[PDB]
């Protein structure tokens, strides 16, 4: 069995959703930010925001709402977790203590279910009597809130509709009334029903269903004044009340689908709506004498790609964006002199998607430092990152990046890249491959809306510079890259494995492998060679490069001729995306056959299949621990670490080690931000969490373990979710518990704890012994 | 003699029919319920009682 | 599918996304098997096959010579070409096998120590799958047809049986009681299926053209009869609410229990509301069957669409559940089809005909 | 380009030899090996020919498709995919689908077509599981006598 300890090095930094409302006290504003994990409360100020309270949810939050019960004083915050742990929770302030009190929780798991596509779904009734849930395609979930329960005790009410896109509570119905879009054969169709707790069933809607848009995606319940709901749609926005059906078609908005929406004012007459590309619109409610007269949109600039937004007061609005920072941004009421209204007051970091990164010993220290591929489309740059607290800056690219590696001997990294381009094609905006000293296009003779155009950004490691962008073939997508120096020259170069994409098919047939050389500024193309399908990953092999085309793992020679050469195949995978190596052993790690020992036996000159583990998890990273344990990271956001065991069971790689991360890990890289523990291994996420691996002694695991369950029966969660099924293994066809894996955060709160609970912790040493253990398990980042 | 026979496989009574191609001196007797097939020759003395005879034997040989 | 990855990576897209949609490209792309094989044992034609519920690992299949194999499915060799060899027999020499056609073998769900087989023979018989010997018998006054444990029951271990009697029998595994029965079919139960979603609730198709739906739990009748035209040609229930115009002699949930599929001898499949089964008029066209027996058919899991396989002629008609689309025919099998079972985890589909095969269906690249 | 190999393919069968007359099957291999549509083109003659009802032509189609058979590959691929009809049409397996008369052609059709598919189950069986598949039923379920 293996001995692992997971710590957190930086903390979730995407907001995922975004909440204001009068939850700290009644004449509070507060803004609370739900970053994966962390619930972060602020407090409205005249500027600013001041942060009151930070709390660690056992939990990734996919829903958080707040609402006022009748009676209550201040709001309470709904909050259900991707494990689907419902909580009510209000903020209860004794003094200078902080509490959080769970009023009511429960697990609204269904048993068996399909989870819907467009993902979890939950709206509170505007009159605070229930709480719908869209969890599962064909139900809905309802939580009375009337009948207070401190379990949360739900029913699932049948909908005939298993296709939903998006669904609210309208205002001004004497009964709950959900109004829905959903997708048939026939089309897009919004259809209303009236709740019954009673009788615990859909009744006839107010208004009969009418059919939308195409891609009508979004509603909105606009308040008692107007009533009714407004659908937007990637080409129109159309506001039903039953009679009235108003229409607009605003060419402003067809460039790009509108994705978050906010109410500004508490009677609807304004919505902010945020699209993709980052652009911010105003949608105006022009009443007349009240009814409805007509929408008008207006855009008033650009942010972030906002994932949420909301409206805080005097023109300040919060757009939390899962992509780029997130911002804080005044919305003035003349224009910028450039028809942009917004002006951005305050900037939050956020490691967006850390597709890829690379520890580097920059500066020729003792100390690491993590260069991440950050963000995406327009938020996308580079985040350099120490230990000063974490010291992070940052590069902005303008353009997505992809991959990244260090080039010690030509002091550079070279970074794959990804621009948009509209129409032959023209770009949307300067970005960082545009703006090199130097550039070049690919001219190979191998080959022969909007699209994305690839790049390999040569990129000054002092300066943070683009010394040089070289632009790919067309429609030619760079997926993989690796600086090494091949067979016996002494050049180092960067291979770029690539693919050849068109929309006529869904896997490409064909790529290329470049092999340039970073001398004197320039990039020369030293080498290619065609190859039949998507080279997803490389890696130096003992001086030769391991690729991996669509589902074969085939080893290339670098020839005296300057020239690659296979030399041995292997094709027992179904695709092999992510390749790691340690020695004369290879891990492949499959899209769903999810692990594959391999070994190159250099005697005879070909693979062999060491080792398998044959349970399907879907990857989404691997590493390789040791000489026989590997770390593996399932797109359901979890852990897992495989062992080679001790006849034909020997092939048979054990499962030692399961762990529910709650991050989906994109990257992993052995390295230490920092000058006990066996090995470090860094990871990055989506939401921008950097976290850190190492192995550990069995009697130390066992101790911390015991620390673990000590701390799990004394500390208390905040929706009294159990630690032990947060950290369970847990994918739709299956649900463990954790084992071979330490909690680091939750070791690490045992300093942020009192004498006595320490004592109650350490019935059963003293407690002066494990502060200095869990001392020196902080010291390793 | 009786024409329709318990099938050896799904034991259903009197499931399985008989037929007599004389012309090319081949018995088949199907049964209609598991859709068990089998094929012998037959002679102009032979009988569907002969047919279902050749079925259990082959049966029995194959089950050895 | 490089979009795929993308959105994956960037969070874009839910992981669930690129899962699913990937799931149903490659069950669209089920094709006959390039590198695979399954070892032939059956001297008769496969009328049943079950791939067990945990680990997906191991497959049953029930011959119509009485035989039960227990195939590895797992390719433990090195080869990309394997055969999924056969790890156990109950053969013509075991002291317990079936003296006729095995028509239905089931894993014991929650656990792979156990299984069981109905047969021909009278007798549903339980099965140790590690010592490989027959913990107990349950035997029958008529044959049956078809039996079904709960997929989902942690409580109660029932097995539905139905026989050609008109009564569904209920054998508690716990302490054995097979006494009782569900009155309200008049002629044999070709078919019989556990809810998924719900404990006590049990779906029964039987000759006389009629699907019920029970809560085994009640002491009154049928839940629920479906009804073709959910009462456009309405009467008093004595023989009007016919689920078809022939036999019903296949039944299944789809993965969520939310749906019940009904295929009839009059060439028709239906969609049912489960929750009070109304039809749901999804079309399906003519799906042929004319199967004397039950027919199983199985649903697809874990996919952006619900598939249904269902044995047609010599052939496996894929069809879109909710909409009725005709995917396409898996055309490799010499004789009629009796039973496909699907492998969720690698949208694998391995088909048991009367030509002694089983066929391993498996996506294109 | 299709005028002439119909006709080829027309006097090739409908003539009724005891053996395939050399020079226009010579003819035939070179304007079959010319393209691979028109090649499947005279699989297609081939396919209709052999529903058609006579001993005779059925067994010239049949050699026909040997020829191609052993000849070429993509013949092989296009005629596995459908080797179930391929062999309802050959080898009578199917009571309720016999074979035409003269019963000399048909039994020397049998005969020919039992010892074509031992050599193709001996030399591309591996390649073509499907062809491994044919040649199991037609040997158990079948009981085809492969030593007459
Ligand atoms: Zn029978």
């Amino acid at each position: 069995m293996s001995y692992n300890y997971v710590v957190t090095a930086q903390k979730p930094t995407a907001v995922n959703g975004c909440v204001t409302g009068h939850f700290t006290s009644a004449e509070d504003l507060n803004l609370l930010i739900a970053k994966n994990t962390r619930l972060e409360i602020y407090v409205v100020t005249a500027e600013g925001l001041r942060p009151v309270k930070e709390v660690g949810m056992y939990g990734k939050i996919a829903v958080m709402e707040l609402f006022r019960p009748k009676g209550e004083s201040k709001d309470l915050l709904f909050i259900l977790t991707a494990k689907y742990n419902a909580c009510i929770l209000e903020y209860k302030q004794s003094g200078e203590s902080i509490d959080i009190i769970t009023r009511a929780h429960g697990n609204v798991q269904d048993r068996i279910g399909r989870p819907s596509e467009t993902g979890i779904i939950g709206i509170i009734d505007p009159e605070c009597r229930m709480i719908g849930l869209r969890l599962y395609d064909g139900l809905f979930k309802v939580i009375p809130l009337d009948r207070d329960n401190k379990e949360l005790k739900a029913f699932n009410i049948r909908l005939e509709e298993l296709h939903v896109i998006d669904v609210k509570f309208l205002y001004g119905c004497q009964a709950p009334t959900i109004c829905f879009v959903y997708q048939d054969p026939q089309g897009r169709h919004v259809k209303t029903y009236e709740v019954s707790l009673r009788e615990k069933e859909f009744n006839k809607g107010p208004w009969k269903q009418e059919n939308v848009e195409a891609e009508a995606s979004m509603v909105i319940a606009v308040p008692e004044p107007f009533g009714g709901a407004i659908i937007i749609g990637q080409e129109s926005i159309t506001y039903h009340n039953g009679d009235k059906y108003l229409a607009i078609a605003p060419p402003i908005i067809k460039q790009s689908t509108i994705v978050c929406h906010n109410r500004v004012d508490p009677n609807g007459s304004r919505y902010l709506l945020g699209d993709m590309e980052g652009r911010l619109f105003m949608l105006l409610l022009e009443k007349e004498e009240v009814t409805l007269k007509d929408l008008r949109v207006e855009l008033l600039g650009e942010t972030s790609i906002a994932e949420c937004l909301t409206y805080l007061d005097n023109g300040v609005v919060f757009v939390g964006s899962r992509l780029g920072d997130s911002q804080l941004v005044k919305l003035n009421v003349d224009s910028n002199e450039q028809g942009s209204y917004v002006v951005a007051m305050e900037t939050f970091t956020n490691l967006g998607p850390i597709v890829d990164m690379c520890v580097v010993d920059l500066e020729r220290q003792g100390q690491g430092q993590l260069v991440t591929c950050s963000g995406a489309f327009k938020e996308g740059s580079l985040r350099i990152i120490r230990n000063g607290k974490l010291h992070i800056r940052t590069v902005p690219l303008y353009e997505s990046p992809r991959k990244i590696c260090y080039q010690e001997v030509s002091q550079c990294f070279g970074v794959l890249s990804s621009r948009i381009e509209v129409q032959g094609t023209t770009a949307l905006r300067p970005s960082a491959s545009t703006q090199a000293l130097s550039s070049s296009v690919s001219s190979s003779k191998l080959f022969s809306e909007e699209v994305e155009v690839h790049n390999l950004l040569i990129i000054d490691q002092h300066t943070f510079e683009v010394l040089h962008a070289h632009q790919f073939l067309q429609n030619e997508y760079a997926l993989s890259l690796v600086s090494c120096k091949l067979g016996k020259d002494p050049n180092t170069y960067f291979i770029v494995g690539t693919a050849m994409v068109y929309p006529e098919e869904a896997e490409p047939k064909q790529g290329r492998i470049v092999v340039f050389q970073y001398s004197d500024g320039k990039l020369q193309t030293v080498a290619e060679k065609e190859v039949k399908g998507a080279v997803y990953s490389m890696v130096e092999f003992n001086g030769k490069l391991l690729a991996s085309i669509n589902s074969t793992v085939r080893l290339y020679e670098w020839t005296t001729e300057k020239e690659l050469r296979t030399e041995c195949n292997h094709y027992n995978n179904i695709m092999a995306l992510y390749l790691k190596t340690k020695g004369d052993f290879i891990l492949v790690g499959d899209l769903m056959r999810s692990v594959l020992l391999l070994a190159y036996k250099p005697m005879e000159g070909n693979f062999e299949e060491i080792a398998r583990d044959f349970n399907p998890n879907w990857m989404s990273a691997v590493e390789i621990l040791d000489d026989d344990n590997f770390l593996g990271a399932e797109n359901a956001f979890n852990l897992f670490v495989c062992q080679k065991d001790s006849d034909e069971e020997r092939q048979h790689l054990q499962e030692v080690g399961l762990f529910h991360l709650g991050e989906f890990v994109n990257v992993f890289c052995h390295g230490s931000l920092v000058m006990p523990t066996q090995g470090s291994v860094l990871f990055g996420t989506v939401n921008g969490m950097i976290g850190l691996v190492t192995s550990l002694s069995e009697s130390w695991y066992n101790l911390l373990l015991d620390m673990q369950n000590r701390l799990n029966k004394v500390i208390k969660s905040v929706g009294k979710i159990e630690h032990s099924f947060w950290r369970s293994f847990h994918t739709e066809r299956k649900t463990e518990p954790a084992t071979g894996f330490i909690d680091g955060d939750l070791i690490e709160s045992f300093l942020d704890i009192s004498r006595p609970k320490m004592q109650e912790v350490v019935a059963n040493a003293t407690a002066d012994d494990l502060i200095k253990v869990v001392e020196e398990l902080t010291r390793i980042h | 003699l009786e024409t329709q026979f318990t099938c050896p496989f799904c034991n259903h009574e009197k499931s399985c029919d008989v037929k007599m191609d004389r012309a090319r001196n081949t018995g088949v007797i199907s049964c209609t319920v598991c859709l068990e097939e089998f094929q012998t020759p037959i002679t102009y003395l032979s009988e569907p009682v002969d047919v279902y005879s050749d079925w259990i034997d082959a049966c029995e040989a194959a089950n050895q | 599918m490089l979009g795929f990855l993308s959105a994956r990576q960037t969070g874009l897209e839910d992981p669930l996304r690129l899962r699913r949609a990937e799931s149903t490209r490659r069950v669209l792309g089920l094709e006959l098997n390039k590198d695979r094989d399954v070892e032939r044992i059956h001297g008769g034609g496969i009328n049943t096959l079950d791939i067990e519920p945990v680990e997906g690992r191991y497959m049953l299949s029930g011959g119509s010579d009485g035989v039960i194999v227990l195939y590895d499915l797992e390719n433990s060799s090195r080869q990309s070409y394997y055969t999924c060899k056969a790890v156990c027999s109950i053969g013509r020499d075991h002291p317990d096998v079936h003296r006729y056609s095995v028509e239905t073998v089931q894993w014991y769900p929650h656990d792979t120590g156990m299984f069981t087989s109905s047969s021909f023979d009278k007798t549903l018989k339980v099965w140790d799958t590690n010592t490989l010997q027959t913990a107990d018998v349950f035997n029958f006054e008529e044959t049956v047809y078809s039996h079904h444990m709960s997929p989902v029951s942690t409580k109660h271990c029932l097995v539905a049986v139905g026989t050609r009697g008109p009564k569904v029998q209920l054998c508690d595994l716990k302490s054995g009681s097979c006494s009782h029965i569900l009155q309200g079919h008049r002629q044999e139960i070709l078919a019989v299926s556990w809810s998924p979603r719900y404990d006590y609730i049990l779906a029964t198709a039987s000759a006389d053209s009629r699907v019920k739906l029970w809560d085994v739990r009640r002491a009154s009748g049928c839940l629920i009869t479906l009804d073709q035209h959910n009462g456009k040609k309405s009467q008093a229930v004595e023989s009007a609410n016919t689920a078809h115009n022939g036999k019903v002699n296949g039944l299944c949930f789809t993965s969520d229990g939310l749906h019940l599929l009904t295929v009839g001898t009059d060439n028709r499949m239906r969609l049912w509301n489960s929750s009070n089964g109304e039809n749901t008029l999804v079309n399906y066209g003519k799906v042929c069957n004319n199967s004397k027996k039950g027919l199983k058919f199985t649903v697809s899991c874990g996919c952006s669409s619900e598939f249904v396989f269902v044995p047609y002629g010599s052939t496996i008609a894929v069809y879109t559940v909710y909409s009725g689309e005709q995917i396409t025919m898996l055309k490799g099998h010499y004789k009629t089809v009796d039973c496909c079972v699907f492998q969720s985890n690698f949208q694998e589909l391995y088909s048991g005909s009367r030509d002694c095969n089983i066929l391993a269906w498996v996506p294109s690249l | 380009m299709d005028q002439k190999l119909s006709k080829l393919v027309e006097e090739l069968t409908t003539s009724g030899e005891p053996r395939l007359n050399p020079e226009k099957m010579k003819e035939l291999k070179k304007i079959c090996k010319s393209s691979e549509e028109q090649l499947s083109r005279a699989y297609r003659l081939l396919i209709a020919q052999l529903t058609q009802e006579h001993a005779e032509i059925r067994l010239s189609a049949f050699q026909i498709v040997e020829e191609l058979f052993v000849r070429s590959h993509q013949f092989r691929m296009l005629v596995v995919s459908n080797f179930q009809e391929f062999l309802e049409l050959t080898l009578g397996t199917d009571p309720a689908q016999p074979l035409p008369p003269p019963r000399e052609a048909a039994q020397r059709l049998r005969q020919a077509t039992t010892r074509a598919v031992e050599g193709w189950n001996e030399k591309f069986g591996e390649a073509y599981k499907k062809l491994a598949l044919g040649y199991h039923f037609l040997r158990h379920n079948k009981k085809v006598d492969f030593q007459d």
